[PDB]
RNA sequence: CGCUACUACCGAUUGGAUGGUUUAGUGAGGCCCUCGGAUCGGCCCCGCCGGGGUCGGCCCACGGCCCUGGCGGAGCGCUGA
RNA sequence: UGGUGACUCUAGAUAACCUCGGGCCGAUCGCACGCCCCCCGUGGCGGCGACGACCCAUUCGAACGUCUGCCCUAUCAACUUUCGAUGGUAGUCGCCGUGCCUACCAUGGUGACCACGGGUGACGGGGAAUCAGGGUUCGAUUCCGGAGAGGGAGCCUGAGAAACGGCUACCACAUCCAAGGAAGGCAGCAGGCGCGCAAAUU
RNA sequence: AAACUGCGAAUGGCUCAUUAAAUCAGUUAUGGUUCCUUUGGUCGCUCGUACUUGGAUAACUGUGGUAAUUCU
């Protein structure tokens, strides 16, 4: 079937070589796992040695990490925006390694508001719900307020991430291979890399 | 056309050879596992389901 | 081939088994075990060819299935079991104990030992690594893994193992001036004292050894097994103390023995 | 800017450059810590690798490669591919019947790291063996020594 | 130059021939993906046979609440293969 | 913590995840049977083995790589790159490293030191014959590697096969048939036909 | 006995058609992988009916089809 051998290739000098054996089992290849966005669907593959490969065919959630805050959370995947290898992968919404996707921001916002006790992602209109009010304006003692006020010294986020939180969606990069392990894991883009990919996305439009 | 009939409650089998189109009309155009009324077979099978 | 091979031609067998050519087409292929195929001695070869207890391969099986043979204190019924260097073979029916030690010709010898000596063996440290929960592990030349070894024990050292409990009693460090035996190459079976070690980064190290008579030779670091500290071995040695004679002096000794015979 | 020339972001995988810090430490300098390693066997790390800013995953000093095997030498003959050059190795083959020799040569395509600059055609190069980096490349440039005509 | 024979060469022309390549047009069969759902179960709704407890009017009768073994019929109800 | 010439090694810490086509964390078997209690029980404890299992190490390997090395032929002097040829970046696939494949890029790579093409009554070596000293010729053949099972191709199972005394098709042959169907692979041991100068017992 | 389950059947034996940096030989590497089995090490390290849980299938007993199969 699909063979990934080296003896069907031309030589370095440019001359072609005559094979000396037929296709072997250990040189096989398999059709690509074009992973889309949707309700989870994963198929297992029996591979050499009796081991398993998880062939993800459909995925909708994955755990991503906010590196600067060291906050890893499980969030749903919304859309695919950029792909360095090919732009056809963006049009068909295929999940591969190193592709740029949009993920939800709610769990990160919850952790930020529960840790620093500061608003984040809220509109200037200041509309509020009592649960959020008691999360932010809870009655704490002197010692606990002393820790929270000290934490408020380091509570500062760049304008790009703040605007993304206002929009409700964050930009992330997938670091795992969905077609091999069956899961889509990655990290939240920030810093110079975020500016680079924002410039690339804007130039693509 | 032969019919191999089994009664599971007693666990008794019997092979009956039927040469009649009328008795076999009710079985035609039927798929497997379907329930039929075996009245056309004769007077013995009044109320039997096969 | 499409998989593992299960036979061994008699002419392709190791030459230190001293098999003859006309007995058959095949040789006993050693089973997988603590020792390598080319560096072991199958139980059948030792039981019928060396000791002359059995005449055929069927009698070896008849002896083994009576659970008479013990290797390192454990009963082995496999007749192709790979027995290797510094192994102890016990036969309680006849009350005999043997230790597999190379002679100066590079062949395993029938070396009888005291039953007191049969309680321990020497092993060469092959690997040191830290496992889960920060627990040190030591791996020897005969596939033994020991947990919590002494922190001073490193690779290329020698440890004394008590066969009943399988625990380290003491050890010998790899230093110049210690006693060693060669376990491979052209100098296989020789005994001497380490003189110096040559280090070649990215390649094999070379160790120089000098015997009791003053003859010097060299081997690779992987072919050296530390036997004793200083000049004193920690095990009993065979008839030849590890000194290799030249052909001329072997002839002289043989002629002297013949003249005094009769 | 000059480093970012591909469709994908070029980064050193083992360096985390998004560590947040106070506003006082941001003003000082935006100087990423460089990742480099000693390759062993007595070879020294070029100062351009430690102080440089290039990104190369196949570099022996700042990339993910391992040098093990044979250490060979050659003369640079062609520099026309991207980050890889062609060197020539000359030798003599002995013919037993005539008790004489004949001149022979081999060509090697080897990887050249950006840390080595001012490399000209005709200077001596010491290369080390690594895993196959491409179809025809199995060696990496470790040292460069200039020709006899250096002024 | 005239007799007698052989081998090797050209070359009207097209046959018996096979073998090896490829341009285009079809293309068996397996494998992968997206569908499909013959059929086989389990869970709910009733009914009558049967065994454990308890509750009620209670005296060897009959219902309530749970379980428990089988049997017959529905629901394009749910679910699994 | 420990190690290497060299780790993006081993070990440690933190935040999460953990696939329904689903990782482990024993509902398995035999032989001898005994000590203990406010006890006669729901009685409690106990010795050797057999089988199984996640993960390390070892053994037997296998698979990809490095350097050097092969017979004639120029009446074969330029070849490769549309359909990957040489290299770069990111991916897919694969047990892994890699134009193995894909997308976007650069214009590369090889060659009188004989590339490319063609031929071989070419499987390669350990070896054999002849030989003063050089050398010439042979090696299908019992040992070590490779390949194949009439020719191609595609697979299931399994740790391991693109297996053929396994399966599925096409191509060429070919067996039984009640014409509806069913079954094939001796370059395994004998043996038969054919071929030939040329080779043994069902 | 038969049958279910487990293992082996990828070894051995034969031949030399293909194959000209290919195979192969010596020398190195896997710090770039997989590995049945043997040997050794782990196997109360998880803080969340059990005095042993469930439904089937052969062998067997009976009824059959086809000219024909290690068909069913
Ligand atoms: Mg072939
Ligand atoms: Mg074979
Ligand atoms: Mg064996
Ligand atoms: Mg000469
Ligand atoms: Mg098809
Ligand atoms: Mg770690
Ligand atoms: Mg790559
Ligand atoms: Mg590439
Ligand atoms: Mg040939
Ligand atoms: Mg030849
Ligand atoms: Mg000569
Ligand atoms: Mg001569
Ligand atoms: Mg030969
Ligand atoms: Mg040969
Ligand atoms: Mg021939
Ligand atoms: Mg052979
Ligand atoms: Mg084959
Ligand atoms: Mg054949
Ligand atoms: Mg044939
Ligand atoms: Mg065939
Ligand atoms: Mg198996
Ligand atoms: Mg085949
Ligand atoms: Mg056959
Ligand atoms: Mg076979
Ligand atoms: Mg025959
Ligand atoms: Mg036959
Ligand atoms: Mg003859
Ligand atoms: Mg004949
Ligand atoms: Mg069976
Ligand atoms: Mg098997
Ligand atoms: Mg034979
Ligand atoms: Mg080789
Ligand atoms: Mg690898
Ligand atoms: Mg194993």
């Amino acid at each position: 079937g699909i063979s990934r051998d080296n003896w069907h290739k031309r030589r370095k000098t440019g001359g072609k070589r005559k094979p000396y054996h037929k296709k072997r089992k250990y040189e096989l290849g398999r059709p690509a796992a074009n992973t889309k966005i949707g309700p989870r669907r994963i198929h297992t593959v029996r591979v050499r040695g009796g081991n398993k490969k998880y062939r993800a065919l459909r995925l909708d959630v994955g755990n991503f990490s906010w590196g600067s805050e060291c906050c890893t959370r499980k969030t749903r995947i919304i859309d695919v925006v950029y792909n360095a290898s090919n732009n056809e992968l963006v049009r068909t919404k295929t999940l591969v390694k190193n592709c740029i996707v949009l993920i939800d921001s709610t769990p990160y916002r919850q952790w930020y508001e529960s840790h620093y006790a500061l608003p984040l992602g809220r509109k200037k209109g200041a509309k509020l719900t009592p649960e959020e009010e008691e999360i932010l304006n809870k009655k704490r003692s002197k010692k606990i307020q002393k820790k929270y006020d000290e934490r408020k010294k380091n509570a500062k986020i760049s304008s790009l991430l703040e605007e993304q939180f206002q929009q409700g969606k964050l930009l992330a990069c997938i670091a795992s291979r969905p077609g091999q392990c069956g899961r889509a894991d990655g990290y939240v883009l920030e810093g110079k890399e975020l500016e680079f990919y924002l410039r690339k996305i804007k130039a693509r439009k | 056309m032969k019919l191999n009939i089994s009664f599971p409650a007693t666990g008794c089998q019997k092979l009956i050879e039927v040469d009649d189109e009328r008795k076999l009309r009710t079985f035609y155009e039927k798929r497997m596992a379907t329930e039929v009324a075996a009245d056309a077979l004769g007077e013995e099978w009044k109320g039997y389901v096969v | 081939a499409r998989g593992p091979k299960k036979h061994l031609k008699r002419v392709a067998a190791p030459k230190h088994w001293m098999l003859d050519k006309l007995t058959g087409v095949f040789a006993p292929r050693p089973s997988t075990g603590p020792h390598k195929l080319r560096e072991c001695l199958p139980l059948i070869i030792f039981l019928r060819n060396r000791l002359k207890y059995a005449l055929t391969g069927d009698e070896v099986k008849k002896i083994c299935m009576q659970r008479f043979i013990k290797i390192d204190g454990k009963v082995r019924t496999d007749i192709t079991y790979p027995a290797g260097f510094m192994d102890v073979i016990s036969i309680d029916k006849t009350g005999e104990n043997f230790r597999l030690i190379y002679d100066t010709k590079g062949r395993f010898a029938v070396h009888r030992i005291t039953p007191e000596e049969a309680k321990y063996k020497l092993c060469k440290v092959r690997k040191i690594f830290v496992g889960t929960k920060g627990i040190p592990h030591l791996v020897t030349h005969d596939a033994r893994t020991i947990r919590y070894p002494d922190p001073l024990i490193k690779v290329n050292d020698t440890i004394q193992i008590d066969l009943e409990t399988g625990k380290i009693t003491d050890f010998i460090k790899f230093d110049t001036g210690n006693l060693c035996m060669v376990t491979g190459g052209a100098n296989l079976g020789r005994i001497g004292v380490i003189t110096n070690r040559e280090r070649h980064p990215g390649s094999f190290d070379v160790v120089h050894v000098k015997d009791a008579n003053g003859n010097s030779f060299a081997t690779r670091l992987s072919n050296i097994f530390v036997i004793g500290k200083g000049n004193k071995p920690w095990i009993s040695l065979p008839r030849g103390k590890g000194i290799r004679l030249t052909i001329a002096e072997e002839r002289d000794k043989r002629l002297a023995a013949k003249q005094s015979s009769g | 800017a000059d480093i970012q020339t591909e469709r994908a972001y070029q980064k050193q995988p083992t360096i985390f450059q998004n560590k947040k810090r106070v506003l006082l430490g941001e003003t000082g300098k935006e100087k990423l810590p460089r990742y480099y390693k000693n390759i062993g066997l007595g070879f020294k790390t070029p100062k351009e690798a430690i102080e440089g800013t290039y990104i190369d995953k196949k570099c022996p000093f700042t990339g993910n490669v391992s040098i093990r095997g044979r250490i060979l030498s050659g003369v640079v003959t062609k520099m026309k591919m991207q980050r890889t050059i062609v060197i020539r190795r000359d030798y003599l083959h002995y013919i037993r019947k005539y008790n004489r020799f004949e001149k022979r040569h081999k060509n090697m395509s080897v990887h050249l790291s950006p840390c080595f600059r001012d490399v000209q055609i005709g200077d001596i190069v010491t290369v080390g063996e690594c895993r196959p980096l491409s179809k025809t490349v199995r060696f990496n440039v470790l040292k460069v020594t200039k020709a006899a005509g250096t002024k």
